[PDB]
């Protein structure tokens, strides 16, 4: 049987713990998701 | 709900030239008169 299962019940170093990954692709293709930052007007011909 | 076409007729591949196509944009960023 391939699998094997996790015990849990109402009992340190064996507790379930909540595991997520948060990947990126950050420059793979136009941006999709941003931080929270504010847009200010353009300016042209000055650095 | 599939049907079973035994009516097919199955013989040995053919073939072709390639010439050369088959090139595709490797990422997605503009490039202008340059050899990459």
């Amino acid at each position: 049987f391939p699998l094997q299962s996790y015990g849990f019940q109402p009992t340190v170093g064996y507790q379930p713990y909540r595991v997520v990954v948060l990947s990126f692709e950050l420059l793979h293709a136009p941006a999709t998701v941003c931080g929270p930052k504010k847009s200010t007007n353009l300016v042209k011909n000055k650095c | 709900q599939c049907v079973n076409l035994t009516t097919r007729t199955q013989l040995p591949p053919a073939y072709t030239n390639s010439f050369t196509r088959g090139v595709y944009y490797p990422d997605k960023v503009f490039r202008s008169s340059v050899l990459h």
